[PDB]
RNA sequence: UGGCCGUUUUCGUUGU
């Protein structure tokens, strides 16, 4: 209901198609190229067009809407803008497979270092899991030290001995034997070489390398076009209001540009060779950093500040990456938190709810025929008034503020709108507390409104929260639809959780006082 | 809304509530996606009541659904390394 | 807005210059296809309707509904009122309109026995009941997806046709 | 095919016990008179003694409860611990048709064994658990219930029931259909998510807590580790 | 070449609207909303087969919206033109530009290059028309034109008409 | 084909906590929002309390359907379901 | 409305003559803020005393 | 666990994910098939033919 | 500008001591030169939204760096109430 | 005359 009206039917997601991107995709995707390392034109407003800063991208602030969509903030969800580099590069996360890759095919004709004729391996092409057929099919053609150009009649190969590839860290090398010994010459399996050694592999061998020729191509897992998020995803600090710092991707990503504009200007002048090799690591070492800092054996890359970067693998691992950071769990709306102590004169399924949060929280409210009369009254009781609502919401989804709404008693009511009524007693809300263990430490109570600032619970009920007063905390929620509330009530009202399926037993009791008097 | 309780939510065997409590109460969010790449890319103008997924010269088969906004954050981050999540509304086999 | 009854038909690797529309090349696109599936699954080939059948069609049914609406009691025209709206009502009125100035058979006697009489390609003998001729030189001259077959039999459908042929 | 919740340790009383106790306490004999049923507890105590097709009945499910004790107490528990959690407590469905029809005197039972017995042999092949009438499924059936049977016939048999409780004929019937209904809404519903509330209820007690035992021991056994101290 | 189709049609009914004859109700807000428009994937929407007894079956109700949805599936008549169709057309206008030949529901366009050399216009005649060697385009006659243009703007296809190939014209 | 037909449904004929609960929500939901009301309300103004009521009379116009795991589903009224 | 932000005291209620500061003035129920205590309290326009140039002002000004 | 590394290997083996399980939606933020969620309901027209025939939608 | 008031402010931007605080009040009004009339952006320095009493005194003095450089003691007294903790 | 904007990242101390 919050969006505004759109045309295009809705439905739900049933499946997620994983896969690389292939650079034409990118180049198909992509709103604008990225040229300009200068974010801000001339410190003249308006950042240069075509740079990290191009409003075609996406609307950062309130007042400019998306040049692209046409909409603002509320709306745009940001686009994309792709970057070329001269010079195709490496992924650092794929460092392993390609070399793997690699070894499992030759080196000049490029195909399969066997065939179907060796059993072993039509077998293995048996494997339905790409994985592990892949796998396979390393562990068969690890040992196949030299490339056949005849079958074990042409086969099409090269004949040339297959290098032993080691990996040096952020580069590997190729031992060739050449054809008792040689001097064996290894050189830098070079990205481009690979490139286009994978350019030309068969969909045969790529479906059966575990591969796939729709979406998952070999070659696609070097490195050639860089595609830039919009600054949705790099929303600049500003550190004291009017000073605004630059996010530390953006400076990456500025980096990665200057090192890719020098790696252009090099073959146009003097090159001696020794420069464009120092050069080609510098911005491999720029797009390696941009999208893993930790990787091992070499040190990490800092800012000005010196403190390392915050590439995308650390803005998804670790305790608060976007998984276990804001997906499995999230900070949330109609809370409260509070001290919790006795009472013994309360209900088992209900709890003392101070008046001010009872004043703060609301939850929406239909117009019927039923509550026509009641809902008016908490419309007048203002929203500073204890029962009172907060708001008043119309048939398109407008809200009226209660706060600057002089005109209260001027409002009438219409079925379907919505009254943000104060919470009032005995509705049901949920209650927890940390750690919540087991599932004994959530459940679904009753409202009841009373003075001072402290939750209470029943004496009885501690034991399932393993809480005491000694100055415990809970926290709170409040259902903020019926079906919602419907939930709540059937499924997690205390009485229902009275014996425990661990045990299979009675979890609360009578304790303390009420015991050692009964007693 | 941590982890945990997340997971007692889950054993109470409330769906509903767990959804919306991610939904409406966090970042709830619409987007637009082209049935044929299955990516958000579709350039749409909602007044405008234009649509169009420049990739696939895409006009008619676009959808809209309503995810996390920190869901969709997390499919760019992904798209801009190098991994594109499509999304599909019908099952395959 | 509208659906239709093809699943899945994602991106694939290999593209098909076999899908811009061509009535000459056979090129029907992906969505007719030679095999198409119906709302239970049903072996359901395409079905393609003659000016006539079709007009035929429409009026039973657009007739059925006056029925239904009048519910216990036929020109082109009062018939295009049945249908609600400005835009819809304009349209059905000039469909009927065209549909009576080209179809070329008109009562049910007629409609019935060229119907029995041309009943391989669905498409194609549905286009050469549409299309008219004088002889098989014009239908040679007109239709360039009929030119090798190795069996025409299209002369004496020609004068089956026109001796059909209301006289006006 | 039954929630964790309800359940309750009870006793199964056909595992325990000696061969004499056995016999003393479930056989019956209605030939021989100084040890059939006290005539003062049925209206029909001359219409029994030295029958026979009341005999066979009675033989037929005595076999029956001889071969469920030599198969519980030689597969399922080997030591000889015969209280268990099982469904649908007994003891407090009897003694709530007792008070619930004022049971207590010696009024003497007007209730057929005929029927008694058919109303068990009935009943133990009305605890759905799985509905459909292929032969796998009723197998599963059979094999579900088969404890929870042996627990039922173990307590209602024919001289438990005539003696002990002296039901009449509509305490009976009251007893089988709170029996049947007790345990149909016993069952785990679908849909719960039952992996998440076995690890909960694992994980949680060990929070609270030569050979080496404790929660190290914990840890090398849910990471199986290949050499343990 | 008109076409009969498999027609099907989602539809959404406020549960306000939750009473015995809700297929009936489906069933005429799909007459009304169906009919009469043009798509790129199937073409003007005109007629629909058995309004009277389509099959929605059992509904769907949207979770957390209270919203009830009907997947109403049936089968009804629509057209479309393709390329490379010869069919004769109806003129209803001149232009300079080319000739207003309203074939069908829609405007089929005439190129000024795809016009015979012969035929010619003469504003001075009433009714304004051409006329030539055993040839007349006029309003309410026969002519025959090939179309190998197919324009689709999702709302209104444009189909260009020609006349410039062997016997294109007035019959 | 995913259905099965009335005559051969295999499952419990009881209605489970949940669809308890997403049967009454989902009323509560449509009572609330104007939706037609199939038994009596005297004092009970609440939209929750008219669904249970009405459930207890075994008033509501719901199929529950039930996926199977292999993907197929059956059809069970809300009439029909034996509510404990 | 130029009658807020404004020192005014209590003639008639509970808190018979507590000095208070006009918070928020919506309409026709003046919420007006006290000093002794730390809380705000809605009241009547017609309970309130009101500083002028001279002297308690009641609502009059 | 190795959320990075799993990501990249679902990249590369072009892998499909069906949001069978329950996480899935959960991160997608839709009803999983779990407890009220683990079935459907049909809105029935048949027993709506009960009604009085006076409550005819308009 | 805030959405809170700034009436207690001195005619020169500094409240008065002895007059008491609400939540959600500005107490220093600072003001910033906007790089290019109404070329001025609020700077205040609201007291903290929980937080209630009355200023007590206010300091004004020179920094190291010889600009302006206030403190503002804002008290209160706190009575025991439901919710408190204590120990022996 | 509506409409309406307050940092991050560290480290620390504590709390249950
Ligand atoms: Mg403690
Ligand atoms: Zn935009
Ligand atoms: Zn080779
Ligand atoms: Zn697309």
């Amino acid at each position: 209901s919050q969006f505004p009206y759109s045309s295009a039917p809705l439905r739900s997601v049933k499946e997620v198609q994983f896969g690389l991107l292939s650079p034409e995709e990118i180049r198909a995707i992509s709103v604008v190229k990225i040229e300009y390392p200068e974010i801000m034109d001339e410190s003249r407003q308006r950042p240069r067009e075509g740079g990290l800063n191009d409003p075609k991208l996406g609307s950062i602030d309130r007042n400019f809407k998306c040049q692209t969509c046409g909409e603002g903030m509320a709306e745009c969800p940001g686009h994309f803008g792709h970057m070329e580099l001269a010079k195709p590069v490496f992924h650092i996360g794929f460092i392993p497979k390609i070399k793997k890759v690699c070894e499992c095919i030759c080196m000049n004709c490029g195909k399969l270092l066997l065939d179907e004729t060796n059993p072993t391996m039509a077998q293995a092409i048996r494997i339905r899991d790409p994985k592990k057929r892949f796998n396979a099919v390393w562990q068969l053609c690890k040992t196949k030290m030299v490339c056949e150009a005849d079958a074990p009649v042409s086969r099409g190969g090269c004949g040339n001995t297959q290098p032993v590839v080691r990996k040096d860290g952020m580069k590997l090398w190729g031992t060739w034997k050449k054809s008792r010994d040689a001097q064996p010459e290894r050189k830098l399996l070079t990205p481009g070489e690979i490139l286009n050694v994978f350019k030309h592999i068969s969909p045969e061998d790529c479906f059966r390398l575990g591969f796939n020729e729709d979406y998952a191509r070999p070659e696609w897992m070097i490195i050639t076009v860089l595609p830039v998020p919009p600054p949705q995803v790099r929303p600049s600090i500003a550190m004291d209001e009017t000073t605004q710092g630059q996010d530390d991707l953006t400076h990456k990503l500025s980096d990665i540009l200057k090192a890719n504009i020098n790696v252009q200007k090099l073959e146009m002048d003097g090159s001696p060779q020794h420069i464009i090799n120092e050069v080609e690591q510098l911005l491999q070492f720029h797009v390696a950093t941009y999208m893993d800092n930790d990787i091992a054996g070499q040190p990490q890359a800092l800012q000005k500040s010196g403190r390392p970067v915050k590439a995308i693998r650390a803005r998804l691992k670790g305790k608060e990456g976007r998984l276990r950071g804001n997906l499995m769990g999230k900070r949330v709306d109609f809370s409260a938190r509070t001290v919790i102590s006795g009472d013994p004169n309360l209900e088992l399924d209900q709890v003392g709810v101070p008046i001010s949060i009872a004043k703060t929280l609301s939850y929406p409210e239909t117009v019927t025929q039923y509550n026509i009369h009641r809902l008016t009254e908490y419309v007048r009781n203002g929203p500073n008034e204890h029962p009172g609502a907060k708001y008043v919401i119309r048939d398109n989804g407008d809200r009226i503020d209660l706060r600057y709404h002089k005109r209260a008693g001027d409002i009438v009511l219409q079925y379907g709108w919505k009254v943000e009524r104060h919470l009032m007693d005995d509705d049901p809300v949920l209650f927890n507390r940390q750690p919540s263990l087991h599932k004994m430490s959530m459940m679904a109570h009753r409202v009841k409104v009373m003075p001072y600032s402290t939750f209470r619970l029943n004496l009885s009920v501690t034991s399932p929260y393993n809480a005491d007063f000694d100055g415990d905390e809970m926290n709170l929620h409040v259902p903020q639809s019926e079906e919602t509330r419907a939930e709540l009530s059937q499924l997690c009202a205390v009485p229902l959780q009275i014996v425990s399926p661990q045990s299979n037993k009675p979890v609360m009791g009578i304790v303390q006082d009420t015991l050692c008097g009964v007693r | 809304f941590g982890e945990m309780e997340r997971d007692c939510m889950i054993a109470h065997g409330a769906a509903g509530f767990l959804k919306e409590r991610l939904m409406e109460a966090s970042d709830a969010f619409r987007v637009h996606v082209c049935g044929i790449c299955g990516l958000m890319s579709v350039i749409a103008n909602l007044k405008k009541n234009q649509f169009e997924c420049r990739s696939c010269k895409n006009k008619t088969n676009i959808y809209q659904l309503h995810i996390p906004y920190a869901a969709k954050l997390l499919f760019q981050e992904l798209m801009a390394m190098n991994i594109a999540p499509r999304l599909y509304t019908e099952r395959s086999g | 807005v509208s659906t239709s009854t093809v699943g899945a038909r994602r991106r694939r690797a290999k593209q098909q210059v076999d899908d811009e529309e061509n009535a000459t090349l056979l090129r029907l696109g992906p969505e007719f296809a030679l095999k198409q599936y119906d709302h239970d699954g049903n072996e359901h080939d395409l079905i393609a309707l003659s000016l006539s059948e079709s007009r035929l069609l429409i009026r039973e049914a657009l007739k059925a509904r006056s029925r239904a609406r009048n519910g216990g009691v036929i020109d082109d025209d009062e018939l295009a009122k049945v249908t609600s709206g400005a835009v819809a009502n304009g349209v059905v009125k000039k469909t009927l309109d065209y549909l009576n100035t080209f179809a070329r058979f008109k009562d049910e006697e007629t409609c019935t026995a060229v119907d029995q009489l041309l009943h391989l390609h669905p498409f194609e003998i549905a286009q050469l009941s549409s299309l008219g001729c004088e002889d098989v030189d014009e239908a040679i001259t007109l239709i360039p997806s009929l030119a090798a077959k190795k069996e025409v039999n299209l002369q004496r459908i020609l004068d089956e046709l026109n001796r059909l042929e209301d006289p006006y | 095919g039954l929630d964790g919740t309800q359940v309750e340790r009870q006793t199964i009383d056909t595992i325990p016990g000696s061969d004499k106790a056995f016999h003393k306490r479930y056989y019956v004999d209605l030939m021989d008179e100084k040890n059939s049923i006290k005539p003062d507890v049925i209206e029909y105590a001359a219409d029994i003694l030295g029958d026979v097709e009341l005999q066979k009945e009675l033989n037929s499910e005595y076999e029956q409860l001889v071969s469920d004790r030599k198969f519980l107490r030689e597969i399922v528990f080997v030591n000889g611990d015969h209280n268990w959690p099982l469904p649908v407590n007994l003891r407090r469905i009897i003694q709530n048709a007792q008070q619930i029809f004022h049971l207590d005197r010696a009024k003497a039972s007007d209730l057929t064994i005929p029927e008694i017995i058919h109303g068990v042999r009935d009943l133990c092949k009305k605890l759905f658990v799985l509905r459909g009438e292929n032969e796998l499924i009723k197998e599963a059936q059979q094999n579900a219930t088969s404890l929870f049977q042996c627990l039922v016939r173990a307590r209602l048999a024919t001289r438990r029931i005539l003696e002990e409780f002296r039901l009449n004929r509509d305490a009976f019937e009251w007893v089988l259909g709170t029996i049947e209904a007790q345990f149909q809404r016993s069952l785990v519903h679908p849909g719960e998510m039952v992996g998440v509330i076995a690890a909960q209820s694992i994980g949680e007690p060990a929070t609270q807590m030569n050979v080496t035992l404790g929660v190290p021991r914990l840890k090398e056994i849910l990471n199986v580790a290949k050499n343990i101290k | 070449m008109f076409f009969l189709k498999d027609l099907s049609l989602i539809l959404t009914l406020h549960p306000s609207y939750f009473g015995p004859q809700m297929n009936q109700y489906l069933r005429e807000k799909l007459l009304t909303d169906v009919e009469g428009t043009c798509t790129g994937q199937f073409g003007y929407i005109v007629t629909v087969l058995d309004g009277m007894n389509i099959d929605v079956g059992k509904g769907r109700i949207i979770p957390g919206s209270g919203s009830a949805e009907f997947e109403v599936k049936y089968r009804a008549v629509v057209w479309k033109p393709f390329k490379g169709e010869v069919v004769d057309a109806i003129v209803s206008n001149v232009s300079p530009i080319g000739f207003f030949a309203d074939v069908g529901p829609l405007n089929v366009f005439v190129s000024t290059r795809l016009i015979p050399d012969n035929l010619v216009y003469n504003p001075s005649n009433s009714p304004p028309a051409y006329m030539s060697n055993d040839e007349l385009i006029t309003k309410g006659s026969k002519v025959r034109l090939k179309v190998v243009g197919t324009r689709t703007d999702v709302n209104e296809i444009y189909a260009i008409g020609s006349i410039k190939e062997d016997f294109l014209g007035a019959i | 084909e995913l259905a099965i037909l009335k005559e051969e449904r295999t499952t419990t004929p009881y209605l489970t906590k949940y669809e308890r609960a997403r049967i009454l929500g989902t009323r509560a939901l449509q009572i609330s929002m104007n939706a037609p009301v199939l038994v009596d309300i005297e004092g009970e103004t609440d939209p929750l309390q008219i669904a249970m009521k009405e459930l207890s009379q075994r008033k509501i116009p719901l199929v529950i359907r039930r996926y199977l795991p292999d993907g197929s589903y059956e059809d069970w009224g809300c009439d029909e379901l034996i509510v404990d | 409305d130029p009658t807020l932000n404004k020192t005014v005291k209590i003639r008639q209620g509970g808190y018979k003559g507590k000095i208070g500061i006009v918070k928020e003035a919506n309409g026709d129920r003046f919420r007006v803020e006290l000093h002794n205590p730390n809380k705000t309290i809605p009241i009547p326009c017609s309970f309130l005393l009101i500083e002028s140039t001279h002297g308690w002002v009641p609502y009059e000004d | 666990e190795e959320t990075v590394e799993i990501l990249f290997e679902a990249g590369a083996a072009a892998e499909l994910d069906d949001c069978r399980g329950v996480s899935e939606n959960v991160m997608l933020g839709q009803l999983a098939p779990m407890g009220t969620g683990a079935f459907d309901v049909m809105i029935d027209e048949k027993l709506l033919t009960s009604l009085p025939a006076d409550y005819a939608p308009t | 500008l805030k959405h809170g008031t700034y009436e207690k402010l001195d005619e020169d931007g500094l409240i008065a001591p002895g007059v008491r605080v609400s939540g959600d009040d500005i107490i220093i009004g600072k003001t910033t030169p906007i790089p290019p009339y109404h070329t001025k952006r609020d700077a205040s320095t609201p007291l903290r939204s929980t937080e209630n009493g009355i200023v007590d005194q206010v300091l004004l003095t020179t920094n190291q760096e010889g600009l302006k450089f206030v403190k503002v003691r804002m008290r209160t007294t706190k009575v025991p109430q439901i919710g408190d903790k204590f120990a022996s």
